[PDB]
């Protein structure tokens, strides 16, 4: 697998800049805060809702493993 | 002669200027044939997007009539006297030019400035145009080359006029009216722009004269240029189903008036050209034609320097299979960076003769040096004469050529084109790390 034997490509023109004619960080925060916002919002209830959970469980486990070393009047 | 002596008694280009503005410019020789033709400062860096292919048009309606001579009646005329009417258009110049017999100078001058100046434009020829324009426009997509540097116009200029190609878009082709024409005429075609050459048996006192009687008319003693920004840029355009690679690699150079052109020139003729065609081959004093002969690296590779007023395109110009694209740039670059850092005193030698040989080989028959006549006085306003390139050639050594390839080739954005099975080109940031060396 080697440049120049890859596939077959037809059709398809790209253009592109010299690095040294464009910036590194163009719109970097105009542009990236909503690009990040909007990756937020479509993974957040795929990614937080399990982890969510694991915080319930292990604030109950804690708490009721604490509440066992108690003592009960008895 | 020695060929100092020689280049002594070459004629002179002797020239003259009307009141309108308009220069005659004529070189004498004993030939019984001549070439006069109308250079004009008029090209598709001229036109804007609307506009653009609107000279390319004019140059098509050119010999298709005017109101003295209508439709096939002036190409009979040049017909019947066993003249040739030709005509090329660029992105600055346009011209317009007859080889005849020397007693037909004085027909073939009136053929020209009618031609120049009551040129038809009659809408039905303005229509079966538009479907030659067309065309023609889809005989030069077939050409790999055309495409290439059109496009490497395209990347290197773009935004600005010089990008645009000649013939302009198809659409601008379907919408062009004749409105359009003769505002592209009325603004360009002026006296003051043009320059009326002659190169043969033709009298400079004779030529002046007829141009005093058929161009006096034209605009005595307004939109002309802006500088054309360059870019590094690559357009790489894929279709694997072509059989061959082209790839055009070019930095920005200098344009026409600069002294720079003289040594750049003699570095090109160090890097050479060539194609399978060859004799030479693996013999080749070119180390790059040698490398693609021995390898079979290449089926062809071309040095150029596109000269504008300002700006132009030094670079080279390569044919090969997509498995060779990568190799093809390692060595050219290489080159390249040979030159700027090593450039060595017996190649420069080489490539000053070799200089010396194109200048003198070029200007052979009527037609050449009266285009270098005209284009001449249209880049430099003046015909700078062999002794002069000679003069200039002999002040150029290997610090001189390591200095200029320097100065424009050494860590410099290349623009480049690139068509057809072209996935081995190199990546854009590869290339521009191949314009310098870390061991320098
Ligand atoms: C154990 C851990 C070991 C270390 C792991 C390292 C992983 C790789 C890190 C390096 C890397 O390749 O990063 C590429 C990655 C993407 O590079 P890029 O050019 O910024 O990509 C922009 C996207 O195309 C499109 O970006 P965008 O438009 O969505 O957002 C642009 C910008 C906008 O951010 C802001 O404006 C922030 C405002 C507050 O934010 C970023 O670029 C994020 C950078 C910082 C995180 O860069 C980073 O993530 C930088 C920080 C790396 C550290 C981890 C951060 C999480
Ligand atoms: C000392 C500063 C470096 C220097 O003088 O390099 C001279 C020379 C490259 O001189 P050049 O004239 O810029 O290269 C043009 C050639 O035709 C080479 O042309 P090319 O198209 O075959 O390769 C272009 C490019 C190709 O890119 C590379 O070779 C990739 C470099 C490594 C990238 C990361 C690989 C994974 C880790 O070459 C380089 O980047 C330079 C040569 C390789 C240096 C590798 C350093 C790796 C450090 C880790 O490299 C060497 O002599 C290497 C040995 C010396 C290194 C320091 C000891
Ligand atoms: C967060 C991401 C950026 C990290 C901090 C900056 C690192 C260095 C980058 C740099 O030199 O400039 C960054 C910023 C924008 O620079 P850039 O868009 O790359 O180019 C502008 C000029 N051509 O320009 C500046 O900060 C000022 C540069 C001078
Ligand atoms: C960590 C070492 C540096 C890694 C980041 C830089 C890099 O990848 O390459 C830097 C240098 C330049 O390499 P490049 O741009 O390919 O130019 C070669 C000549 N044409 O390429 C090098 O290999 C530099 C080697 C320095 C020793």
């Amino acid at each position: 697998r080697e440049f120049g034997h890859l596939t077959r490509m037809r059709h398809v023109i790209t253009y592109s800049l010299s690095p040294f004619e464009q910036r590194a960080f163009p719109h970097y925060f105009t542009k990236g805060i909503p690009n990040v916002l909007r990756r937020t919002r479509a993974c957040i209830l795929r990614v937080a809702p399990p982890f969510v959970v694991f915080y319930l469980v292990y604030t109950w486990g804690t708490q009721e493993f604490e509440k066992s070393k108690r003592k009960n009047p008895a | 002669a020695t060929y100092a002596q020689a280049l002594q008694s070459v004629p002179e280009t002797q020239v003259s200027q009307l009141d309108n503005g308009l220069r005659v410019a004529s070189e004498q020789s004993s030939q019984p044939t001549c070439t006069v033709g109308v250079w004009i400062d008029a090209g598709s860096r001229y036109e804007n997007e609307k506009n653009n292919g609107a000279g390319y048009f004019v140059e098509h309606l050119a010999f298709k009539g005017t109101k003295n001579r209508p439709g096939s009646a002036l190409e009979k005329e040049v017909e019947s006297m066993g003249a040739h009417l030709n005509a090329y258009s660029t992105r600055e110049h346009t011209a317009y030019y007859i080889k005849a017999l020397s007693k037909d100078l004085p027909k073939a001058v009136e053929l020209l400035a009618d031609i120049v100046q009551n040129c038809s434009l009659e809408d039905s020829q303005i229509e079966k145009e538009r479907d030659v324009i067309l065309q023609e426009l889809q005989e030069n997509d077939s050409s790999m080359r055309d495409v290439v540097f059109d496009y490497l116009h395209a990347t290197a200029f773009q935004g600005t006029p010089l990008a645009q190609s000649v013939e302009g878009p198809s659409e601008n082709v379907r919408k062009l009216s004749r409105a359009d024409l003769t505002e592209y005429v009325s603004q360009h075609y002026k006296a003051p722009r043009m320059v009326l050459a002659a190169a043969g048996g033709v009298e400079h006192r004779q030529l002046l004269d007829l141009a005093q009687k058929h161009f006096s008319s034209l605009s005595g003693t307004v939109p002309a240029f802006t500088p054309c920004r360059f870019t590094g840029s690559e357009i790489r355009h894929r279709d694997d189903a072509l059989p061959l690679a082209h790839v055009a690699i070019a930095v920005e150079g200098p344009g026409w008036a600069n002294p720079d052109n003289v040594p750049l020139q003699v570095a090109n003729a160090i890097i050479g050209h060539y194609d399978s065609t060859y004799g030479g081959g693996t013999h080749m004093s070119s180390t790059l034609a040698s490398v693609a002969a021995t390898r079979k690296l290449c089926q062809s590779f071309q040095t150029f320097n596109i000269c504008y007023a300002e700006t132009g395109l030094l670079g080279a110009h390569f044919v090969c299979d997509n498995m060779s694209i990568d190799d093809m740039m390692f060595f050219l670059q290489g080159q390249w960076m040979r030159l700027c850092t090593s450039a060595t005193e017996s190649e420069v030698v080489r490539g000053k003769n070799i200089l010396r040989n194109a200048l003198v080989s070029h200007l052979d028959g009527t037609t050449p040096v009266c285009e270098d006549i005209g284009r001449s006085l249209l880049t430099y306003g003046r015909r700078i004469p062999l002794a002069e390139w000679e003069s200039r050639i002999a002040e150029v050594d290997a610090s001189v050529v390591r200095e200029v390839c320097s100065k424009y080739f050494y860590d410099q954005c290349p623009a480049v084109a690139g068509l057809g099975p072209i996935e081995q080109l190199p990546d854009y940031n590869r290339i521009r790390s191949g314009m310098f060396w870390l061991r320098f």
